[PDB]
């Protein structure tokens, strides 16, 4: 979410009113997204120089997975 | 009835697991197993499964078991 790409991911994929998930390296990454995008809750962020955002998005998707990953 | 058939990742350290044992009062020794099906994964002192797939298998009427009916 933190880069070019990512970004505009998010600022569309929120426009279309979607639970979103992202993936960061950076600690501060966290934080640049969450204050430009309010919408993000702090459920919205997982690590994204690991595996552990599988288990992260498995959480708080109750098993089910997400409907488009980029 | 199920057989196993994939695992994705499993991942064993005998060092840790040492560790992670216990001994009950029985003199035995044993060890936490935890199941977390919304992530896949089973945990037990030093191994831990990912996305271990099991699946179905026939059950096979053994005919030296047929029931005299009366």
């Amino acid at each position: 979410g933190s880069g070019g790409v990512g970004q505009a991911a998010i600022a569309i994929a929120l426009s279309r009113g979607c639970r979103v998930f992202t993936t960061v390296g950076s600690a501060e990454k966290r934080a640049y997204l969450q204050a430009r995008f309010p919408q993000l809750d702090e459920t919205c962020f997982a690590n994204s120089r690991d595996t552990s955002f599988e288990q992260h998005v498995l959480r708080h998707t109750a098993g089910k997975g997400v409907d488009l990953v980029l | 009835l199920y057989l196993p058939t994939r695992f994705t990742s499993i991942r064993i350290d005998p060092v840790t697991h040492r560790q992670k044992l216990y001994t009950l009062q029985d003199t035995t020794q044993a060890a936490d197993v935890v199941v977390d099906r919304n992530l896949n994964t089973v945990v037990a002192g030093g191994a831990l499964f990912l996305g271990a797939h099991s699946s179905v298998a026939p059950r096979r009427p053994q005919e030296h078991l047929k029931p005299i009916l009366e």
